[PDB]
């Protein structure tokens, strides 16, 4: 009973949790509407938690995908997924609503599809004995995602006020804005909810996705349908220490609360080094402890835009390190030794700080039970360079007189452009005073 | 031959930075604590250069020894009061004597006084490393006689141990696994091998542990922390520091001069060379 | 050995075993390691308690308490969890090797208990002074859990009992050092000053 | 931990280290790229030094190489050592600039490069356990290896204060001026900045090189293009004290303090022996090194254009003698008892000077672990007779008139010529004061 019902919501967010939900069965290697194997239960050593808790004898994915664009929908039967997923619950037969792309027209479509939606995950977290919590798997591009996920983010959070929130926010491209101009506004309403009505963040800049698949993919160029890869594979990664064996703090509700020192400072990033070709080729002859650990203390992987001045003018105060698949497990505290002869990461010293390392044997797969794979999760105090780099753009674009009274033609009439400057400006403080 | 005649060099080079969080004593913790952070950091050392993985560098360990270097106050050294101690164990130990151990902590730490020397001299040309923290390279206010007394000065270190290099390697590796091996019947070999190791030392220096040779190396030491003291940080007091260097080396000479004999160590002939040189000017 | 002891905490199992597999693990045997459960039966409700206190929680109380809460989960994190997984793991490998040699049940029993003795001493030093400072690390996150079901001057009664156990582990510092300095014991629990260190 | 970002800098400067790096894969007798001997390991017994250890199955160079033409570098795309360099890690593939000829082009391009050209030696070391060092590779022959390389003789000691300076100077043909006819400008310009920005150096003359490639390796047309052989040998010759270990002066700092007495000498006379051919035809019996030394203190090796009576009117002062590989190490000491009763050695006439020996192992590899190696890293006081060389030219190019006006096209708009005249014959004179 640690059920968790992921809120699959927005176009860009269905699709990097599609290929989430297609990655899950691979590993625990059944045909998509039984269990065929006996694998199910020796390997994968739990049964439900991504699963509806049995009653017909059938494991059912607790999976909403609710969107405005029906194209997001009618693209599970392209695909032989549209015999895992139940036409009740985890989609409607056609569903409609809004183009919608404006923050505020979605989020007063919240409060009047009010009925539905909180009574189609209540529809399917009926068979759970405690709900572990939800995640909103929404994304800040559009105003489909950010505009109802901006809603959810209250209402989930005044009737069940201990349930754990978390969100897999991606963000919309900031280096094109030839095509939308709408940016700073629709992605700092989001922002705002989500320093006071949620708990945690997972922070994914979409240039620092677009950075890795230009240094480690090597395509001609980055564009949607080529970032669902690196983004769904983050989330299947941070499931193998509540799926698989771990011991102490395995639940979702003990890795997540030590990457928190306090609400407003909860920032993630996030790093995953294996995309490579010729680093994929090189766990078959295996390589060593003593440097696939320690790469994910090194900088150079980061999913976040900032600079490199300041992962050395900043320091990690919790670090979070999950090697995958081999790992040599009686050389992970030798690697853990290391750490300070070489230097690569600076560490707190007015306060404790936890440096995170977990292994995990995973189920037969070769892309993860003979590859080294890892993934970061950090917690680093340079997440304020985001912070600037939406204020700088919010502040820039109100002067040119534009979204003043051309944003509030749906559900705004009063004042609020000053309060999301303040917010922000309390934001960045609160952190960099928390830490000497 | 690796870890205390140093043909793996990379481990008496990672000692020069284990030696550059020295720059004498005290100044470093003193703790119970202290060799149990220290002798770890010491066998991650020949990792530190990414040589190999401990298992055949755990044949190797250490025992700081304390000792009074503020003089009365404790505070212990990585100059000779750090010793390798070589391993009693069930599969070697037919080589593996008290009395070889006592030789081997000898070795480790007659190499390593003569290191610190050397290394803190090449401290003195990061110091003086030019666009401008080398200020003036001659007169006036004075490079030009300075650095004149400090080439002669790293001319005689490294052509001293340049031919105490060569006397340690050579004839000792030649000496020991051929001819043992060789001779074959293997039966008690630590009266062979502590013979072997008495006449290993023979070629080292030996000095006869006592003799003026022994009170120079003593005295041109002593002249060498004036040299970086006031390098890192006074030119009459700079000239004076190799005026009585220029004592101890004059002083050699005459004693070189009686060690003559017909042929009497292998440092007298190496020891010609230079006498020779004498000559010449 | 009395630590582990019987409170409100006592918990352990009794496996049921048969000849001839009765004389590999000795009841005598199981009673030497049902303490070493228990050892790792209080720190993870201590390490889960901290957990359920951080999910149940700006204003006068509330900056000050996730403050308490940082602080007091990185300690019991760094000293429980991290020596008990630098143990489970090697522990788990010499122990295969201890299995499949054996040509006798009287041989893997005796290559069990002279393991056994070992895990103990590393793990925990005889002395009843190591109790005194698990349970003021513990009376913190007691005196939290009930006033977060309860509803300023709540804080520095939570702050006294802080200050209470970090002056214990300062001294737990030097019985640390005034151990062997010869035994490997000494460079398990210098690993975990270490751990406290960053 | 005593990693070297090698500067590879110019026309020639790409060549003489596109040379090197390939020389090392051949005298390890491995793949470039895999293994398929066992003399990697054994015979280099610190594989990772100026490479790092394998972590995709490839080996990676420490190396930089930015030039003014983009045409150098495209003809080390050609040649097939694309899985032994990264064409956007360890190289710009197609970086312009200048036409270029000036040094006044690169000395001006390495200040606007100024922000990214300490972002790719800084960023060429970021899993560097600490820094020796800094080689410049760079060119004097053109103006543009010459022209950004003498910038990089200043910022890298005091951006790096105790961080080495060591050039590769390469002269260009001083029997031609229809090569490049600014020749005595950029010489002199660089060699202003070898007395006092620096620290040691290495100066190699051109045409003693092709004195050399007609009698001792004896080819028929002697040519400006025997540039790079001879010079990417003594380069890998130099460092057999840290890619194979030594035992005193067991870093590369140590062979090079004890080899300069005052700044404004340390230009080093370089020899290397084993190119003689008749020493080849008398390795079964295995040729001898009694009289190997005398080659050292006797020319036979010269790359330094020096006079023929200026190895009597000045003597060695410090001098190396650098024993390599097989050698019979056991009358190493016993050749060098027979020097002093001839005399072929040279010592000042006044106080001490020094012939250091000292030994060193190398991998498998038959001219130098089958037949005596010898190696001079000389220091003689003879050196001023290039400097007559240089200064003669430089005075003798304004009688003709250019680059008095045709150096002032761009950057240099001051009058500076009299003084690099000025502190040149400064250099000179303190030299022949230095001794009586």
């Amino acid at each position: 009973p640690r059920e968790i019902i992921t809120l699959q919501l927005g176009q860009c967010g269905n699709q990097i949790g599609f290929e989430f939900w297609k990655q899950l069965c691979a590993e625990h290697g059944i045909s998509p509407e039984g269990i065929v194997e006996e694998f199910a239960t020796e390997g994968t050593d739990r049964k439900d938690v991504f699963f509806y808790q049995a009653d017909d004898e059938h494991y059912i994915p607790r999976a909403v995908l609710l969107d405005l664009e029906p194209r997001v929908i009618h693209s599970i039967l392209n695909s032989p997924y549209a015999n895992l997923y139940n036409p009740e619950n985890i989609y409607l037969s056609e569903h409609g609503g809004g183009a919608g792309n404006n923050w505020a027209s979605g989020f007063s479509q919240g409060e009047k599809i009010h009925e539905d939606i909180f009574d189609i995950i209540d529809r399917e977290a009926d068979g759970s004995d405690s709900l572990e919590g939800f995640v909103l798997c929404h994304s800040i591009a559009g105003g489909t995602g950010s505009g109802l996920g901006s809603y959810l983010l209250e209402r989930l959070n005044d009737r069940y006020p201990k349930k754990l929130v978390q969100t897999y926010s991606v963000f919309p491209n900031q280096d094109e804005m030839s095509h939308v101009v709408v940016q700073p506004y629709n992605s700092l309403l989001t922002l705002k909810r989500l320093t006071q009505n949620a708990d945690c963040v997972v922070v994914l800049d979409n240039t620092a996705l677009n950075r890795i698949a230009t240094d480690r993919l090597h395509i001609q160029n980055p564009s949607f349908s080529q970032i669902n890869q690196l983004v769904s594979t983050i989330m299947s990664a941070s499931t193998t220490t509540l799926r698989y064996p771990g011991y102490m703090n395995n639940d979702l509700i003990g890795l997540i609360a030590s990457l928190i020192p306090t609400p407003r400072l909860h920032f993630l990033m996030t790093g995953y080094t294996p995309l490579t070709t010729d680093q994929s080729v090189a766990s078959v002859r295996k390589t060593t402890v003593l440097d696939v650990m320690r790469r994910l203390l090194q900088p150079k992987n980061v999913m976040v835009s900032t600079g490199r001045d300041r992962q050395t003018n900043h320091c990690y105060i919790a670090i979070l390190n999950i090697i995958q698949g081999e790992v040599d497990p009686t050389q992970v505290h030798k690697s853990l030794q290391r750490i300070r002869e070489r230097k690569l990461a600076n560490f707190i010293p007015w306060g404790p700080a936890s440096i995170q390392v977990a292994l995990s044997r995973k189920s037969p797969y070769l892309p993860s039970a003979h590859r080294v794979s890892g993934l970061m999760m950090a917690n680093h105090t340079n997440i304020s360079s985001l912070f600037e780099r939406t204020c700088r753009q919010y502040d820039k674009l109100r002067k040119r007189e534009a979204f003043l009274e051309q944003f509030r033609k749906e559900d705004i009439f009063k004042d609020n452009f000053d309060e999301l400057d303040n917010s922000r400006e309390i934001v960045q403080q609160l952190i960099d005073e928390y830490h000497a | 031959r690796h870890f205390l005649l140093m043909e793996d060099g990379e481990f008496a080079q990672s000692l020069s930075d284990m030696l550059f969080e020295k720059l004498g004593s005290g100044q470093t913790p003193s703790e119970l604590l202290n060799p149990l952070v220290l002798n770890s950091i010491l066998n991650k050392a020949l990792q530190y250069s990414l040589h190999g993985d401990s298992s055949l560098a755990s044949n190797l360990t250490f025992a700081l020894k304390y000792l009074p270097e503020v003089f009365t106050p404790t505070a212990p050294d990585a100059l000779s009061c750090l010793e390798l101690k070589y391993k009693v164990d069930w599969p070697l130990n037919i080589v593996i004597t008290d009395t070889c151990m006592n030789k081997y902590s000898r070795i480790f730490s007659f190499l390593l006084q003569l290191k610190h020397m050397v290394w803190t001299l090449r401290d003195v040309w990061f110091h003086l490393k030019r666009t401008a923290l080398v200020n003036q390279a001659s007169n006036s206010v004075q490079y030009r006689q300075l650095q004149l007394y400090r080439h002669e000065m790293q001319h005689f270190v490294k052509v001293i141990q340049g031919y105490i290099a060569n006397q340690i390697l050579h004839v000792t590796w030649c000496e020991f696994r051929n001819k043992l091996s060789a001779v074959s019947n293997l039966e008690e070999i630590y009266k062979t091998h502590a013979d072997y190791l008495n006449k290993a030392l023979f070629r080292g220096l030996l000095t006869e542990k006592a003799a003026p040779l022994m009170n120079i190396i003593h005295s041109i030491f002593s002249l060498i922390l004036k040299f970086r003291l006031q390098l890192i940080s006074n030119f009459g007091l700079m000239q004076q520091s190799y005026n009585t260097f220029k004592y101890y080396s004059d002083f050699l000479f005459e004693v070189v001069s009686k060690l003559v004999n017909r042929g009497y160590q292998p440092h007298l002939e190496d020891f010609l060379l230079r006498i020779n040189f004498n000559s010449y000017y | 050995t009395e630590l582990a002891l019987s409170g409100l905490e006592s918990f352990s199992f009794d496996y049921i075993v048969k000849w001839p597999l009765s004389l590999i693990i000795n009841r005598k045997a199981l009673t030497r390691y049902q303490m070493l459960f228990r050892h790792m039966f209080y720190c993870k409700h201590v390490e889960r308690l901290l957990c359920n206190v951080w999910i149940s929680n700006s204003a006068k109380w509330f900056a000050g308490a996730f403050t308490l809460r940082q602080r007091m989960l990185n300690f019991v994190q760094n000293i429980q969890y991290y020596m008990m997984f630098e143990v489970m793991e090697p522990t788990w490998h010499i122990l295969e090797k201890n299995l499949k040699s054996a040509s006798n049940i009287d041989d893997v029993l005796s290559h069990h208990t002279s393991f056994l003795d070992n895990c103990l001493k590393d793990c925990m030093l005889t002395n009843p002074e190591l109790l005194k400072i698990f349970s003021k690390l513990m009376s913190v996150c007691v005196m939290f859990t009930n006033c977060l079901q309860r509803f300023e001057s709540t804080i520095n009664n939570f702050d006294s009992n802080f200050s209470a156990h970090l002056m214990d582990l300062l001294d737990k510092l030097s019985m640390y050092s005034t151990s062997d300095c010869e035994h490997s014991m000494i460079n398990i629990i210098y690993r975990l000053d270490f751990n406290g260190f960053y």
